[PDB]
């Protein structure tokens, strides 16, 4: 039936989920994740939303502020609200599967609550689609696809111009922080293709 | 992060081999999560960071996939024009526009809550404001609005059965990420995925742009423009955070460069050593690259030239002799904590001295510090991630290549002195430093090896386990946090695919209230250290044959 979910763990504990629709498949996934990694996932949720200080104290206030300042949560919720039913079923099933295990944990904590919750002094709460989405968004996107140093670059360029003069300072910037270097080893060989765009290399946006 | 994809013309006893080593650092419990999904159009196996819905490392019995960070420049900073007369507004397209804002309160365990405001413009969230110049800086991401689409693209790509189906999903992944493909027929492919801005003419992407309207991005570049290759003539696709393609620009981070000195060359040397690679040989590239000193190849020639006229008894010459006899692979002595050869220490001291004398001296403070690192920076717990050639070392390598370098040496980093003189001076410093620590007999120098730590704090620096759960490995290995290998059409099996991975310390992080750790809490630790690997099962029959437990749930939505 559409209500059945089979979970099989192999000899290393790796789980395999068997189900007949999207929501049920991702529910099985969330369920086994909550069994294996609940504390890790709770702490990843707090890291990705900036709510670590709630449980760990004052040493994490600047961290939490920095996380919240680097995203716009309502926009992520708007993206979720635009999903088709099928796509939403991925996130909803996952959250609903974690919650089924979390509710079991909180009903029998004396045997099922991960020891770390007792150590750190709090208990797990349920998850929604936004939370599942934010584990990804807060790691892959907001940390591993969000790298710039342009304000520092401008400060370096200004210091180079003050040391070497305008022209030589721009040329030393191009020696230390080149736009492109043709001797760089490239995953794609030159015979195959090359990138067709050429970029300004003298800060002409403020010329 | 590294990856090598070996296609039909380079594979031995198989049509394609994919070996991935994503480097995120090392954590307890494991950074990635092993999972198989079967039904609702999926049939997949692998492991993935933070148990995302989409498996970043895995296969579906027809194709396999993996990733490495892309490091393209998909982020620009806009300098917004403010006015003291109109707090909370900025000038855009001839009008004073209201910033969007939200209040946030940080609740604090055993402390007072703190409330602050987050501000946002048409160009992104505000990072910092200079009241002296009435300027606010907004960070603009080419993928803004496509985060959820990216998660879904990484999920839906698991159902692709060919390159066209797979690249339809790659085109929907907006973050800067290298994606890789292999399939049962021996095809291999690569896409440097993501959204990249179509910038106005004259916009230097390394530096901020005015936010008043004229410098706004035109839109996004089309997917045609993303660097990609399918079945390259070389027969292989290798990456270790290096450039995707000739003339493609890197991230604007000042300490990140794509130049003539690149660690990916160590993978090319191994893949080109022999005409073809078996799966075993492809896996062994992990072990060798993980132990390879990355500076020896770059600087040994300069060291040999500098010392070529010296007498046999000159210690500057004897340090170079020691390096010349070495292949750069570090191995632990029998004590389990010192390296058999002293070469990395020699290179570290030498390069530290060289950078101080050259790139550091050319750059104003406090920027100079930015160029002083040798790349051998660590902690007693060892490196927090991969090891690489430092920014200063990459710039020094262009200088020591002389006119072989394509980068104009606007400032002579040797300041008018012969490069040999500076190289020799750094060798004199090296001899003094190391002989004072170890004595004058280089053959008995037992230099410390770097170690590896599975940290109990996640990469954000936030506890994800108790401190006592940290695990330690004597040998630092410059390799993936996990490693996975997929072999297509092996001649040694009738199965269309075979695959293996390693998820250390283990699949489970569970500890019961009484302190009893799960049976799968630490059963992959020794396998990780020894370059072992476990089978990834896909089919119903293989999973059943290797079953330890099962549960059947009955649930209605
Ligand atoms: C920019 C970063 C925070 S993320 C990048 C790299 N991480 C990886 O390569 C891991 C990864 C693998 C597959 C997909 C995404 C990221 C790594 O480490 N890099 C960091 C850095 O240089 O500070
Ligand atoms: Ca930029």
């Amino acid at each position: 039936s559409s209500s059945e979910i089979k979970i099989v763990r192999d000899e290393y504990g790796m789980p395999h989920i068997y189900a007949n629709d999207t929501w049920h498949l991702f529910y099985g996934y969330g369920y086994v994740v909550a069994q294996d990694r609940l504390f890790q996932m709770e702490m990843a949720r707090r890291s990705t939303q900036g709510t670590v200080a709630e449980v760990l104290g004052k040493d994490f206030v600047k961290f939490d502020k920095d996380i919240r300042r680097n995203y716009w949560p309502d926009a992520i919720r708007a993206q979720i609200a635009a999903l088709s039913p099928e796509d939403m079923s991925i996130l909803q099933g996952y959250a609903d599967g974690m919650n089924a295990w979390i509710d079991k944990v909180n009903t029998n904590p004396e045997t099922l609550l991960p020891k770390q919750f007792n150590t750190f002094g709090f208990t797990p709460k349920r998850w929604e689609p936004f939370d599942v989405a934010m584990i990804f968004v807060g790691t892959m996107a907001n940390r591993f696809s969000d790298s710039t140093s342009e304000i520092d670059n401008l400060a370096l360029l200004t210091a180079l111009k003050d040391k070497y003069g305008v022209s030589q300072g721009m040329a030393v910037f191009n020696q230390l922080k080149w736009l492109v270097n043709p001797s760089a080893p490239t995953t794609i060989a030159v015979q195959e293709s090359n990138y067709p765009l050429k970029f300004n290399q003298q800060n002409s946006q403020t010329a | 992060s590294n990856m090598w994809v070996i296609g039909k013309s380079k594979a031995q006893d198989a049509k394609a081999i994919m070996v991935n080593g994503p480097q995120f650092g090392w954590y307890a419990p494991a950074y990635t999560y092993g999972i198989g999904l079967h039904g609702a159009g999926y049939d997949v196996t692998g492991n993935t960071p933070f148990a995302y819905p989409g498996l970043v490392f895995g296969h579906n019995g027809v194709i396999s996939w993996g990733s490495t960070a892309g490091f393209g420049d998909d982020v620009d900073i806009f300098a917004e024009r403010l006015s003291a007369e109109k707090p909370g507004y900025y000038l855009h397209n001839g009008k004073w526009v209201k910033m969007l804002s939200r209040e946030e309160t940080i609740t604090v365990k055993n402390g007072q809550a703190e409330t602050f405001t987050v501000w946002r413009t048409v160009h992104g969230n505000i990072l910092q404001t200079d009241q002296t110049t009435q300027t606010a800086y907004a960070k603009s991401r080419a993928w803004d609005g496509k985060e959820v689409a990216s998660l879904l693209a990484w999920t839906h790509q698991m159902k692709a059965k060919n390159w066209q189906e797979w690249t339809q999903q790659a085109a929907k992944q907006a973050l800067t990420i290298n994606w890789y493909y292999a399939d049962v027929n021996g095809n291999i492919g690569y896409v440097h995925t993501g959204a990249y801005p179509d910038r106005q003419s004259g916009h230097d992407p390394r530096l901020p742009v005015p936010g008043t309207g004229k410098w706004d991005w035109k839109g996004l570049l089309p997917f045609e423009m993303n660097p990609k290759v399918y079945n390259p003539q070389s027969g292989y696709i290798a990456n270790w955070a290096n450039s995707p393609q000739k003339d493609y620009p890197a991230s604007d981070l000042f300490a990140f460069l794509w130049g003539g000195a690149d660690r990916v060359t160590e993978i090319d040397r191994l893949l080109e050593q022999k005409p073809r690679l078996t799966a075993d040989q492809a896996w062994d590239v992990i072990r060798q690259t993980s132990r390879q000193d990355l500076n020896l190849r770059l600087f040994l020639p300069t060291l040999q030239a500098a010392t070529s006229g010296l007498t046999q008894s000159d210690p500057r010459r004897q340090l170079v002799e020691t390096l010349t006899r070495w292949d750069g692979i570090n191995l632990l002595n029998d004590d389990g904590k010192t390296w058999q050869q002293p070469g990395s220490a020699i290179l570290n001291v030498w390069l530290t001295s060289m950078l101080k004398r050259t790139v550091v001296a050319a750059v104003p403070m406090p920027f100079d510090k930015w160029y002083s690192a040798s790349g051998y920076e660590t902690t007693q717990d060892g490196p927090t991630g991969s090891l690489n050639i430092s920014v200063g070392a990459k710039i020094l390598y262009e200088a020591v290549q002389g006119d072989k370098s394509p980068i104009p040496q606007a400032v002579d980093l040797f300041a008018g002195k012969p490069q040999q003189e500076v190289v020799l001076a750094a060798l004199e410093d090296t001899w003094e430093t190391l002989s004072k620590r170890y004595g004058n007999n280089v053959s008995n120098w037992k230099t410390p090896a770097m170690a590896l730590t599975f940290r109990a704090n996640n990469f954000f620096g936030v506890p994800q386990a108790a401190a006592e759960e940290t695990r330690h490995q004597a040998e630092y290995q410059n390799r993936g946090t996990e490693n996975d290998m997929i072999v297509f059409s092996p001649t040694t099996s009738d199965r269309p695919v075979l695959a293996w991975d390693v998820v250390a310390p283990g699949q489970s992080g569970f500890i019961a209230p009484d302190g009893t750790v799960d049976k799968h809490y630490e059963d992959q630790l020794k396998m990780y250290e020894n370059f072992g690997r476990k089978s990834l099962w896909l089919t119903k029959q293989d999973v059943e044959a290797h079953k330890e437990s099962q549960e059947v749930l009955h649930v209605q939505r």
